[PDB]
């Protein structure tokens, strides 16, 4: 089991902000990490895969780096319809795991 | 076994304080270092404890935050620096050597081997 | 438990073949005809009596028609 | 935990026996008592571990005993050298607890 | 350069297609059963249509796949196998062209949508990926590519991608031929790479993918060592009786094939509800 | 086109068993291997288990394995989950999903269920 | 030479093997073969060789052996039952060992369970002794899973390094690999004692009619025998007969 | 029959049926239907010298195994290399006794 | 590892010299032992080697003939003898040890251990 | 063969690196390149072995490398001991070569 955190649990910003997450793993596993979006009462969203690789349809504004233990995810400007709560996912071993997820609110 | 410390320190409030600890006469990393503080006529405190061949620590709630402890194995020394120094942090502070957590008879409940303390003044 | 046998005339006349499930009970299995050898399906049981073909046991016996 | 040992001063003989006693607001483990012995200028050594069992490199004019809450440590004869202060150690909760100490 | 360019997918029925020779050993005039990963007779094979609008997706490599098409138009150029498909991992570029065919094993940081120009950097190049660099791999061949039937199986074990292929005449529009023709091997590339995904790549479109199983099948090898027919054992009671007998031929008659056995739905322990331990520590450290 | 939806999900009590299922369409189910995550109201998501695109591997989380079956009928593009010895603590949202996977199902494309919850009480 | 924990392992193909330069070197201390003799091994041919290479202390060498249980054995590096292969090893005192103490060579001291044959397991995840969750902490009942050896010059032998190479023959298919020996003419129409890539029996060799393909090296009776054999220098395909 | 002779402490294990070494194969080899018994003794006090005691002796190379209770004390010049040695000790070319 | 060599020695041209080598620290019969000649203000001259457990030789063309080897393994001493002495034979003679030529390693190509040399004037 | 070495005389300071290095008239196997310290008034002593492979008891500040016809030996930083002469040897055809030294 490969345990994944994230850094900070909530945060808040307002349009235009720069917002930034951070997730760790326990052990390494190279690039394989996912990003996901969730908004309340639907399915998380895929952002980005493979560490840095954005999903056909995501937003410029979105971006993501880092490997063995350590990532980010970053919103270059946040919109009104960026308020959701955000995952990492390790796909490197079975199980598969999520981080806590990190909230980002309105400031 | 052998333990050897570095000489006394002298600091001001507000500075920090690195002590040193070189070990010989067994294998480094099948052991734990631990940090013991002697205040001028007083007891002895625990400070914490590193493990050498993970680098994993653990740290007294008294000084979480204030302590940080490292380790060299190339050269089997082990290093414990304190930050934020104040008064009352004048003490004798030794080395000293305990098994590690998964000792099948509990050696790790006690420390059979210290060092000879190093005096910092503050 | 228990054997499986395959029911069929020869594959230069027909492709169809019926099962039997020896000593078991139609209803353990998952035209179903429960006989004394076992449950036997894909076989239509009728009233008509003929000579033997290809043998179950205890007087029933399967043919192509 | 709190590790309260007695008395605070001893005063005996060379040649006579001593006892000191440590006491625990909790009990303790046999196997997770210590003793160490401090002379004055130089570094604790260990004396006993596991509350009976002796270090190496000590005379077997130490014994240890105790269960529960309530241990000893005994001097059979004393040296001119057994006149330094003594302390007892518990391990638990991931953590080391020194008594005050006694001197003899 | 790099250039931009979902659909349901179709279903075919693949009758007796995707059976290749298993070993390299000569047989003649005799029944072989074997075990290996084979295309399942009569599955659901996956029916693209790459230019229809462009739709050619990035498919699961699983353990093995079977591939065909059906053209005239030499459309189909080459195939990509690997896990990222980027420059972060090593990828397997197999392309053909006019004259010959390349294989190249580097880290390719491919396009969104990659594909081989029709008139052109190089010809491998330009359409496909941006860059290429740490190769580790390189082969060089002959091309691997009415109307022209070409089927292809694709393997990748113990770090040997293996191909086998066939090439054959075809009279149909909407589906794959019927009858039997064994896939023969083409290349044993020992290369050492992991593959999980791959895609096709077409020069600017049908194709069809279908997936192999661990199977047991009976092969018929003519007098010229030649795999002329085959039984898949675990289609029907039919081919399984087939199997056990050893023929492809069955007589009148009833036969035991097999046997039922009833699995367990679950697992149940029961234990002593004693909760003291045994002394062994009391043993192991003794004073004495 | 491409749809994923769960049924099966009610109230049971304590100790007692659920069967999920999950139907499939608008993609070629059966080349697809399956995930099933759940989400707990007011918590994050919790991995449960991965079935292969043949579905003779299966994978499941330390938190359900030993209870939790995982399946899969290709001939229905039916994803299946069989819970046993249901707990309080098993009470969620349960999604079927493909989700993105370079290195074990080889998933490109990231899909996800409705969500049908299941109550233990 | 690597960490015992995280071996080494290197494929060998496409070559020829001798390895009584090996076998008949005094300054191995360790040659111990598996499923095959030593002496037998240049008249061999093999698919792959695989040799597998890690550093361990004397005492541990005995556990580089097929059936064997320890720490090295179980979470270390594991060898099959069946296993093909040639274990060598030599002290390696001089090189490894160091004043003070050589602490980069290290090994695995706990796992949740043991290794599969020619399995490596290079993870630092800390293993739970106990029943409470470690996630991720070090402490009590919260192990680090490697140790170093800490290799001295001055240590007694079970306590100095020793290299160690293991090598595995993989025998299926063609073979890649095989000894130095020499090739004769062939001979054809009488009955001979032959020797095809390792193939080895009597009978008379003729010309066959039997429509090999191109990927094809030989056939097989029901009985499990080649009757027929494609010679790998013409690439000719001969019948084989047994002699009357 | 009782033989007898000298080995290091080490090489005690190769005296036995079915053993492999550098003394099972090129020095003292024994059947693998033997029947009898071998006896061992550390003889440091009567056969070690200060300096080094170099009148015991083995050998360390041969072109072929010993077969059981063979005894080989030749002193020929052991070739390594695809060179004839000619007697002559060299490159590829060992004494075989150490 | 020691090699203790003879003191210096004055010759006459026509006359012979012997140099004497005893090894200490490891088994003599294990090793090559050289013997390597350095003139005032030159460079390095291997001679030959002798092999104790054979007395088994070989030479520099340069010395054939005049230089002779020997070796007793009772003493652990090497000896080296050189006749039809010459002015131009005035050096420093030192012993060496190498390993065998069956050494897997290649230990045979280099010199691990000297030992002082002898200086003998002619 | 002939072994060249260069430059005959170095000169630098403590605490400076210093390169040296070797030619040989004909190519050289790596496993038969060694290199050699010799301080005044004592026998020289060996550094490196097999081109690169530091002899016991040689301080981490020398290396060597090369291969074919060119070596040399890297000093990293000279200490007042290591200014000495330097040579390499060379073993091949039965026979074993010295250059002509350099001093540092
Ligand atoms: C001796 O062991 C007794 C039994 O405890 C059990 O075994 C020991 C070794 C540990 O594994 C422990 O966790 C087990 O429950 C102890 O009760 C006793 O205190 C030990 N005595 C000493 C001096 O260690
Ligand atoms: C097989 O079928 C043919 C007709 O197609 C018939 O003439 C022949 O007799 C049949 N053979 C048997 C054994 O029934
Ligand atoms: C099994 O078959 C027997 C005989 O026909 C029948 O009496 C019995 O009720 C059947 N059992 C069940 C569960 O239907
Ligand atoms: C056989 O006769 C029974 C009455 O005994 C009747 O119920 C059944 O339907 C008949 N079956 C057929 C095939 O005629
Ligand atoms: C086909 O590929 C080969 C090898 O890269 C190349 O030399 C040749 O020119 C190519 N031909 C065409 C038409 O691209
Ligand atoms: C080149 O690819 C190999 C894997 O085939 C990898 O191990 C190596 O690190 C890569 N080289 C670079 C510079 O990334
Ligand atoms: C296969 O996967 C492993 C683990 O991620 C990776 O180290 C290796 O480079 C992969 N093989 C490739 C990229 O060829
Ligand atoms: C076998 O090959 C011959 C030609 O050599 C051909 O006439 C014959 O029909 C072939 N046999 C089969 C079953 O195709
Ligand atoms: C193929 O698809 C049909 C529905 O179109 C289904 O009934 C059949 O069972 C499927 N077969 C396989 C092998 O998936
Ligand atoms: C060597 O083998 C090849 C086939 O692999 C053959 O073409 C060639 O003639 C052979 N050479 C000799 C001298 O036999």
């Amino acid at each position: 089991v490969i345990w994944m955190t994230q850094s900070p649990s909530s945060l808040s910003a307002s349009v235009g902000d720069r917002v930034t997450i951070t997730c760790q793993a326990s052990q390494d596993i190279r690039f394989y990490l996912n990003w996901y979006q969730q908004k309340p009462g639907k399915a998380p969203k895929l952002l980005i895969s493979d560490a840095s690789n954005m999903e056909t349809g995501v937003p410029s504004r979105f971006s993501g780096s880092g490997s063995g233990t350590d990532f980010t995810f970053t919103i270059s400007s946040l919109q009104p319809e960026d308020i959701a709560t955000y995952y990492c996912q390790q796909y490197d071993n079975l199980p598969f795991t999520f981080g806590p997820g990190t909230k980002v609110d309105f400031k | 076994v052998q333990l050897v410390q570095s000489g006394a320190e002298v600091k001001k409030p507000g500075a920090s304080v690195k002590v040193s600890c070189k070990a010989s006469g067994y294998t480094f990393t099948g052991y734990y270092m631990h940090w013991v503080r002697q205040a001028p006529g007083q007891g002895l405190e625990w400070m914490g404890w590193i493990n050498p061949i993970s680098s994993g620590t653990s740290y007294a709630q008294t000084f979480q935050g204030r302590v940080t402890m490292t380790s060299d194995t190339s050269i089997t020394t082990a290093y414990m620096e304190l930050s934020r120094l104040r008064s009352d942090d004048t003490a004798v502070y030794y080395c000293a050597r305990a098994a590690p957590f998964y000792d099948f008879w509990s050696g790790y409940s006690y420390f059979d081997y210290w060092g000879q303390g190093t005096l910092v003044t503050v | 438990f228990g054997g499986v046998s395959v029911i069929t005339p020869g594959t230069n006349t027909s492709n169809q073949v019926a099962v039997l499930y020896q000593g078991v009970n139609c209803t353990e299995v998952p035209n179903v005809f429960q006989t004394r050898a076992g449950c036997l399906i894909g076989a239509e049981h009728v009233n008509n009596s003929y000579e033997c073909d290809i043998p179950i046991g205890a007087g029933i016996c399967a043919s192509y028609q | 935990i709190v590790m309260m040992q007695s008395p605070g001063t001893l005063s005996l003989s060379p040649g006579e026996r001593a006892t000191l006693s440590c006491r625990a607001s909790q009990s303790v483990s046999s196997s997770y008592l210590a003793w160490y012995q401090q002379k004055p200028g130089q570094a604790p050594r260990l004396l006993i571990y596991g509350a009976s069992s002796r270090a190496t490199g000590i005379p077997d004019r130490f014994s240890g005993s105790g269960s529960g809450t309530d241990f000893t440590l005994t001097i059979s004869r004393l040296e001119p050298e057994d006149f330094a202060v003594y302390y007892c150690q518990q391990y638990g909760s991931s953590a080391w607890t020194f008594g005050q100490g006694t001197k003899v | 350069q790099c250039v931009n360019l979902q659909l349901p997918p179709a279903y075919t029925n693949s009758f007796t297609r995707g059976v290749y020779y298993p070993d390299k050993v000569f047989r003649s005039s005799v029944l072989h059963s074997t075990q290996d990963l084979f295309l399942p007779f009569f599955s659901n094979v996956t029916w693209f249509h790459a230019i229809h609008r462009f739709d050619n997706p990035v498919l699961p490599f699983n353990d093995g796949v079977y591939f065909a098409s059906t053209e005239k138009s030499n459309i189909i150029r080459g195939w990509i196998f690997g896990t990222t498909l980027d420059s972060k991992t090593q990828s397997l570029l197999i392309v053909n062209n006019a004259t010959n065919v390349v294989i190249k094993v580097c880290e390719f940081q491919f396009c969104n949508d990659p594909f081989l120009d029709v008139y052109y950097k190089s010809w491998m190049e330009s359409g496909v990926y941006s860059s290429a660099n740490n190769c580790t791999f390189e082969y060089v061949s002959q091309p691997f590519l009415f109307k022209n039937l070409r089927e292809f199986v694709f393997k990748n074990i113990d770090g040997y991608f293996k191909i086998y292929s066939k090439h054959t005449p075809i009279n149909l529009v909407r589906d794959l031929p019927q009858g039997f023709s064994a896939l023969e091997p083409l290349v044993d590339l020992p290369i050492g790479i992991n593959i999980t995904r791959f895609q096709t790549l077409l020069a600017l479109a049908a194709y069809y993918v279908g997936y192999l199983q661990p199977r047991t099948f009976l092969l018929k090898y003519n007098e010229n060592g030649t795999i002329t027919d085959a039984v898949d054992c675990a289609l029907d009671p039919l081919s399984e009786t087939k199997c056990t007998l050893k023929s492809f031929t069955v007589e009148k008659g009833i036969y035991q094939t097999s046997n039922f056995r009833v699995q367990p739905t679950e697992s149940i322990v029961r234990f002593p509800n004693i909760t003291n331990l045994c002394p062994f520590g009391e043993v192991f450290n003794a004073t004495r | 086109e491409v749809q994923l939806v769960e049924s099966g999900g009610g109230v049971v009590q304590p100790g007692g068993s659920l069967r999920l299922s999950c139907a499939a369409s608008g993609f070629t189910f059966n080349s697809y291997g399956m995930h099933w995550v759940r989400q707990a109201p007011g918590k994050g998501l919790e991995w449960v288990a991965f079935i292969r695109y043949d579905g003779g591997n299966k994978y499941y989380a330390d938190s359900v394995k030993g209870r939790f079956t995982i399946s899969r009928d290709n001939s229905k593009n039916t994803l299946y989950l069989q819970m046993k010895s249901l707990r309080a603590e098993d009470t969620a949202v349960y999604y079927c999903a493909n989700l993105k996977d370079s290195r074990y199902s080889g998933s490109y494309y990231d899909y996800w269920g409705q969500g049908t919850l299941v109550t233990v009480s | 030479f690597a960490s015992v924990y995280a071996w080494n392992r290197k494929r060998i193909s496409n070559c020829v093997a001798d390895y009584s330069v090996l076998y008949n070197s005094a300054s191995f201390s360790t040659f111990k073969c598996y499923g095959v003799s030593p002496t037998k091994l240049n008249d061999l041919c093999f698919t792959n060789v695989y040799a597998d290479s890690f550093v361990i202390r004397g005492d541990e060498v005995r556990q580089i052996a097929p059936g064997q249980t320890g720490k090295i054995a179980d979470y270390n590096y594991k060898l099959p039952d069946d296993f093909t292969g040639c274990v060598i090893a030599w002290n390696s005192n001089n090189l490894d060992s160091k004043v003070g103490g050589n602490y980069n060579y290290r090994y695995r001291l706990f796992r949740k369970s043991n290794l599969k044959p020619f399995e490596r397991d290079i993870s630092t995840e800390i293993y739970q002794a106990g029943s409470k969750p470690c996630n991720g902490v070090e402490g009590f009942n919260c192990y680090f899973p490697l140790q170093s050896y800490g290799f001295q010059p001055t240590n007694g032998v079970g306590y100095q390094p020793y290299r160690v190479v293991v090598l595995s023959f993989e025998l299926l298919a063609p073979a890649t690999v095989c000894g130095p020996k020499k090739s004769t003419n062939l001979v054809k129409n009488k009955c001979v004692n032959f020797n095809f890539n390792g193939l080895t029996g009597t009978g008379v060799l003729t010309e066959s009619n039997k429509k090999f393909l191109p990927f094809q090296q030989f056939g097989r009776d029901i009985a499990d025998t080649t009757d027929a054999v494609r010679d790998p220098q013409t690439l000719e395909i001969l019948d084989i007969t047994p002699c009357s």
